């Protein structure tokens, strides 16, 4: 049971105890595209509603 | 009104237990996928333990112990005994076993030559029966074959013992006072290991292959009353003294070993389980553990009593309904 | 979302509407003069949902009163809390609708509908954040049914992203005014399936039976019927008016109760018509349903139970689990935790504690099937059709409405076997 | 000294943020007006508490925090609360119309309208940092804003601050603690879109906290205030190393280094002990061994699961109070012989320990009693995948009938995103399995 890396300060201390040894984020553009694509689908469905109500 | 679900249609035991709960009138069977249950009689494989104990205001109990497979699997059991300090290599009631992947490949042969050279009986068995190590490895765990078993007379026949054990949610260990002996009706001959009919006591192979099936006792099943009587008349001893003490010892040893791993004493759900222990006895009246069964079937004669007992000590103890014990408390 | 705009149309709409305002004004501590005299501050925390604040600590209901004849609205103004309403929000004609859907929807109502939308617009324009609208009406008459649904259609056009909520009174031969009620109701429901997010189906048949077979009233009046509705409307809108566990709005209500857009017709319930088990068992009983339907003939998609007053909510949850296990076969398995239990600290007047039921059950198809049968009984012989054809309608529009409700019945039947 | 910016999204995030910053001010001796007498370097300084608090000329200590909600009433309570002076108006951002428990409403519809405002307000806090570490995001899984807007924010943060680390404190949905019926939907959706943008995420199941408050605090019906004050303690334990002098977990990068070997498997299990009711007149103080032993009791975990049937990848012990390394090792040695602790056979079977001599601070008039020693264990175990399993199961039940889907599609979302999100969760469950492998 080993105790490694003991660091003592005036607020406390820390250490490590070994018991057994071992055996492309989306760009700003692409996000804007998704947000605008969903907006168009909303506007499309609303337009279909207003068209229906117009009939 | 308590609610339960049935998720194992093949279970003859819990089919009867299910029948009893309904007969009380205080238990209602829901559809198998209804999560709002008090009691799950779950499936044998891939039981969703992770979904239990997450329903608000619902105390949930299940008929299986998560982790009990370590005791109910051949390879795991051998691995459990050899590695657990509680059981250790100093386990004098479990046959010399070795786990083999198609490991213990070197050690098995290292001990094999220590018996052939010593001219000691070097016959082994492997499943998941030969005297040659080459015939076995070409064919799973390898276990030493008791060449000197206890033989019943008349018949000169070998047998094995089945003990039903119930472990409730409080991890109390109950041994059913009614056990059963499954006997091979063909007389034991050491010389022939090709024919397994006299050497297999298992009913399934016995039911069809035994050319003298049902000769001595019905269904090749002898119960505790007769076997005790035979032991008194033939060997001047009792079933309790000569055999049951070792059986209770082995059961307690195995179940206490895995207790901290499977216990549900402070878990968000509760577990109980019926186990099937299979034993062997040599000519020295010494008991050997064969295997542990996770989903055991009972004997037809003993179905009604045991299944009722399961309700009383494992189910009703958690969910009370609106006097001798058929169990022996081992814990 | 904050502000809700209330609209009441027709005789039934204005009578139940007036009663609803009298009840909640009392609960929020508002007198007929519009002045606040309450003891608690919970009454004023979300009072702006139904009330506008005028200068002088006066609270004026954000309500709009509509009818094609002054008769009922004259009685409202002379009623108890008749002076609390904004005089400019009284919009009425002189002709009447003659219990004719076509008159309210196509001819008489079309002439008046614009001036109503003017009042709606004025109220909406001075809202911090409009939630949507609540409409009270019957489906059996002409104004509330015909013009009411016409109103909803044009409100949706001008406010396509706001929630439309209705308290709709279903007609019944037990409490009937005219024989054309099945025609009027059938035409209205089709409008409701397309143009509302939430409809509280208030069956006059159920209201009558409750007054008769429970409250022991030999000859129930409309006042007796409206007493049950007032209590129900107060209970279902509690989570909107008061701070509580839910603390919800119109959209959040619709989201959690409506798994499929067309299936948004609810069975309300109230108790008592006291012990917690008694209060819980009673609220899930058919005898307490405001829609004459047997819940044990259908399945619950979603359920909301709201408790009022002071009680051990531990004991409630136990009883809620209790009634659920009794009715375990009447809930769907494919919507986990579809039963909501909620509490409000403010009890209604005259009751120490109460409970309100709001269920989305497939059993409500019995209501639409009942209306459909009465519709077909007359329509197969084209009876009383001349009242409608004389207003410009033709038989095809009736056949469509008949089909649409049959489809609605089929849609409820689909999820009853799943 | 490297600064940390905290972001609180939705009702759950904000209300938890309130409890945490209330506790932070009590731990660092900061009065509600922002004045800190013990601090001598007026107007600045690079002390450990400066990681969370910036300073003004009047000796005022301002939390490096941003509260965001698509609805005013919750944050309005902060504007008028006890610590109203603590926050500058620009830190508190409110909308007028929430997401109605709809992920799509929070992410797409309402999200795009306010996302640019949030970033600019965050940018202002970032510009006041000499060396920004990263972000601590507080939100719920179930809420429309907490799920919808958070995932959108996490994407933009990865764009504008690609080098910085991002940690999550996420509230897992529990039917007993005020849930919407569609919260399983929102949980799966937000996890799938946030998964590659979060370096480490601490899940807190409301169910676990609820039962702990009932069992240990004798509160029959725990309120959000009860739950949040307990959660704040766990949060405080985790962030203590960033706010106080120490050597373990000194920066956000170390959390990933010490707890997360595989990037996708970044959900450490948190276990806290002890929790004692303040109403309890006669209480006996628990020892090091006792509180350390409790770290392996499921009833003390932030998420209910069984670590005995999984495998550890990492374990961190965070002690506060009268604790010495000697007693820790003796406790661990005893535990390894009684408990079932199995590590993966490609990781060092060990424990990284951190001790802070200052005992846990409790809110005056709170439900928690003041103890002399407490411990928070952070263990990355495959057992936490159980929580994903039950969550995904509820998803599958509703989605089979496409229930409530129209509410999401109506906001511009597609059915494809549902299946896309679920498959990733299916892959995530599979990742955990690969790691923690009649008769
Ligand atoms: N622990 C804790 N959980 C909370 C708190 N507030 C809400 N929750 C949980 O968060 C989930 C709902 O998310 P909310 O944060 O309330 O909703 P939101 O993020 O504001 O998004 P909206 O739908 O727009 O309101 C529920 O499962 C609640 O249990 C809180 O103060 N403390
Ligand atoms: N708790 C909390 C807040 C979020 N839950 C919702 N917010 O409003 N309604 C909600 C909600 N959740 C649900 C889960 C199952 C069944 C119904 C549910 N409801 C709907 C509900 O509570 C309600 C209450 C009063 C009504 N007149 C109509 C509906
Ligand atoms: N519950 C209830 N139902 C009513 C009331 N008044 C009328 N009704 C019902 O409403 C239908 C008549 O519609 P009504 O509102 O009177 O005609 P409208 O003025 O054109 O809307 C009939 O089926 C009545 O049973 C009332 O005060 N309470
Ligand atoms: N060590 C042994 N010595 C002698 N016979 C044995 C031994 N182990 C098992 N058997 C015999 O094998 C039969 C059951 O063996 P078992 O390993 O349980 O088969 P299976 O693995 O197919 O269940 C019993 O009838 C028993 O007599
Ligand atoms: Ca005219
Ligand atoms: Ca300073
Ligand atoms: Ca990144
Ligand atoms: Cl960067
Ligand atoms: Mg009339
Ligand atoms: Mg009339
Ligand atoms: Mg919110």
């Amino acid at each position: 049971m080993e105790v490694i890396e003991l660091n003592k300060c005036t607020s406390g201390q820390s250490f490590e105890v070994i018991l057994k040894p071992p055996s492309r984020d989306p760009s700003l553009e692409e996000i804007q595209k998704k947000l605008e694509a969903a907006e168009e689908r909303r506007k499309y469905q609303e337009a279909e509603l207003l068209k229906h109500l117009a009939e | 009104m308590y609610t339960f679900v049935v998720r194992d249609e093949n279970s003859s035991v819990y089919a009867e237990v299910s029948r009893l709960l309904l007969a009380t009138g205080q238990w209602k069977r829901l559809r198998k996928d209804n999560p709002r249950f008090n009691l799950m009689l779950g499936e044998r494989n891939r039981l969703p333990f992770g979904r239990l104990g997450h329903e608000p205001g619902l105390v949930q109990l299940v008929n299986y112990y998560r982790g009990a497979d370590k005791l109910c699997r051949k390879a795991s059991l051998v691995k459990l005994i050899k590695t657990s300090p509680e059981l250790s290599e100093s386990c004098t009631w479990f046959p010399e076993s070795y786990v083999i992947y198609p490991d213990e490949r070197e050690v098995f042969l290292a001990a094999y030559n220590r018996r052939r050279e010593g001219r000691e009986g070097n016959v082994w068995i492997a499943k998941s029966i030969s005297s040659e190590a080459s015939e076995l490895l070409d064919f799973h765990v390898i276990q030493k074959y008791l060449e000197k078993p206890l033989l019943l007379e008349p018949g000169h026949r070998k047998f094995d013992i089945r003990s039903w054990v119930l472990v409730d949610h409080l991890y109390n260990i109950y041994l059913y006072r009614e056990g059963v002996l499954r006997t091979s009706s063909e007389p034991y001959n050491s010389a022939n290991f090709q024919d397994k009919t006299c050497h297999l006591t298992n009913h399934c192979i016995q039911k069809e292959y035994s050319k003298n099936y049902g000769r001595y006792e019905e269904g090749n099943e002898m119960f505790f009353e007769e076997f005790n009587q035979y032991l008194m008349d033939a060997l001047n001893t009792t079933l309790e003294n000569s055999i049951l003490l070792q059986i209770k010892h082995i059961i307690r040893s195995c179940l206490m070993c895995i207790e901290p791993a499977i216990s549900t004493k402070h878990l968000h759900y509760q577990s109980f389980q019926l186990f099937g222990f299979d034993f062997m006895v040599d000519e020295e009246l010494k008991v050997w553990l064969i295997e542990v069964n996770g989903a055991p079937a009972c004997a037809q004669k003993l179905y009604a009593e045991l299944c009722q007992g399961i309700v009383d000590v494992a189910i009703s103890s958690v969910f009370p309904l609106a006097p001798t014990s058929i169990f022996i408390k081992l814990h | 979302m904050r502000e809700i705009v209330h609209i009441q149309a027709g005789q039934c709409g204005n009578q139940i509407g007036a009663k609803f305002w009298e009840v909640i004004s009392d609960e929020h501590g508002i007198d007929p003069t519009g002045s606040y005299h309450g003891d608690s501050d919970l009454q004023l925390e979300r009072i702006n949902v139904y009330y506008n604040e005028a200068t002088g600590n006066k609270y004026v209901p954000r309500a709009i009163l509509v009818d094609l004849e002054p008769g009922t609205m004259d009685s409202v103004r002379s009623g108890p809390f008749g002076q609390i309403f904004r005089p400019d929000n009284f919009v009425f004609g002189q002709s009447g609708a003659g219990n004719n859907w076509a008159k309210g929807h196509y001819t008489e109502g079309a002439e008046l509908v614009d001036s109503v939308l003017d009042v709606v617009r004025k109220e909406s324009e001075s809202c911090d954040c409009l939630q949507g609208f609540q409409l009270t009406h019957s489906l059996g008459g002409g104004t509330g049914s015909g013009m009411g649904t016409l109103l909803i259609s044009k409100i949706r056009e001008e406010y396509p992203d706001r929630i439309m909520n209705t308290f709709s009174v279903m007609p019944s031969p037990k409490v009937s005014d005219t024989v054309v009620e099945p025609y009027n109701a059938t035409l209205s429901v089709h409008q409701l399936v397309e143009n509302t997010d939430e409809t509280y189906c208030i069956d006059n048949e159920a209201l009558y039976d409750i007054c008769f077979r429970t409250l022991k009233l030999t000859t129930p009046t409309y006042g007796d019927l409206n007493h049950l509705v007032s209590a129900t409307m107060s209970g279902v809108t509690t989570c909107l008016r008061f701070p509580g566990q839910l603390n919800a709005d119109l959209r959040k209500l619709a989201v959690n109760m409506v798994p499929f857009p067309r299936l948004h017709f609810f069975m309300p319930g109230f108790a008592p018509l006291l012990t917690v088990p008694e209060l819980t068992q009673q609220m899930f009983d058919s005898k307490n349903m405001m829609a004459a339907c047997d819940p044990r003939h259908g399945r619950y998609l979603t359920v909301a139970a709201i408790f009022r007053g002071r009680m051990s909510m531990k004991e409630v949850d136990e009883q809620m689990l209790n009634v659920q296990n009794k009715n375990s076969s009447y809930f769907v398995e494919w919507i986990p935790n579809n039963v909501k239990t909620a509490v409000c600290d403010i009890p209604p007047r005259g009751l120490k504690m109460s409970a309100t039921f709001i269920g989305n059950s497939t059993a409500i198809q019995e209501l639409f099937k009942r209306i459909s049968e009465q519709f077909t009984a007359m329509f197969r012989r084209k009876a009383f059709l001349h009242w409608y054809t004389g207003e410009g309608m033709d038989e095809m529009e009736f056949t469509e409405a008949e089909s649409n409700m049959n489809d609605l019945v089929s849609e409820y039947q689909q999820y009853q076997d799943a | 000294m490297r600064e940390c910016i905290s972001i609180h999204v939705g009702q759950a995030g904000v209300q938890i943020g309130n409890a945490c910053w209330e506790l932070y001010c009590l731990e660092h001796g900061i009065q509600p007006d922002g004045q800190m007498p013990s601090d001598k370097t007026i107007g600045g300084g690079d002390d450990s508490f400066n990681t969370f608090f910036s300073e003004t000329g009047a000796g005022k200590h301002v939390p490096r925090a941003v509260f965001v909600d698509l609805e005013p009433t919750v944050i309005d309570e902060v504007r008028t609360g006890t610590y109203r002076q603590l926050f500058h108006p620009e830190q508190l951002i409110t909308g007028k119309e929430d997401a109605a428990n709809n992920y799509a409403r929070g992410h797409y519809t309402i999200g795009k309208e306010i996302i640019d405002l949030v970033l600019d307000r965050i940018r202002k806090l970032a510009d006041q940092c000499t060396g920004l570490q990263g972000f601590l995001v507080f939100h719920s899984f179930g809420g429309g804003t907490g799920s919808g807007f958070t995932s959108l924010l996490m994407e933009r943060l990865s764009v504008d601050y690609g080098k910085k680390s991002k940690l999550e404190f996420s509230i897992y949905p529990a039917p007993q603690v005020s849930t919407a019926v569609v919260e399983p939907y929102n949980s799966i959706l937000t996890t799938h879109t946030t998964l590659e943008h979060s370096d480490c995420a601490f899940m807190v199941d409301n169910e676990a906290i609820y039962d702990i408050c009932r069992r240990n605090l004798d509160i029959e019906r725990p309120t959000y205030t009860n739950l949040n004050r307990l959660i704040s303690q766990i949060v405080s334990s985790i962030t203590a190393s960033l706010r106080f002098d120490g050597a373990l977990n000194v920066d956000l990068t170390e959390f990933q280094t010490n707890l997360v070997p595989y990037p996708r498997i970044h959900f450490p299990l948190a276990t806290y002990a002890p929790v004692i009711s303040a109403e309890k007149a006669y209480h006996e103080q628990l020892s090091v061994a006792e509180i350390t032993n409790a770290c392996f009791e499921p009833a003390n975990q932030m998420v209910k699961c069984d670590p005995r049937h999984g495998k550890y990848m990492a374990c961190c012990l965070l002690y506060r109070g009268d604790v010495v390394p000697k007693d820790v090792n003796a406790a661990i040695a005893t535990i390894k012989t009684k408990r079932s602790i199995q590590f993966v056979d490609w990781c060092p079977t060990g424990f990284k320990v951190g001790i802070n001599y200052q005992p846990p601070t409790v809110v005056p008039g709170g439900d928690l009693a003041k103890v002399q020693r407490a411990v928070c264990m952070l263990s990355n175990t495959t057992a936490i995948a159980e929580a994903w399993a039950r969550l995904d199961h509820k998803f599958d039940l509703m989605y089979a009938k496409r229930a409530f889907v129209h509410w999401y599609v109506g906001e511009g979302m597609e059915e494809g995103e549902f299946s896309e999100a679920r498959e990733d969760m299916a892959a995530l469950e599979k990742d955990y399995e690969e790691v923690g492998v009649e008769e």
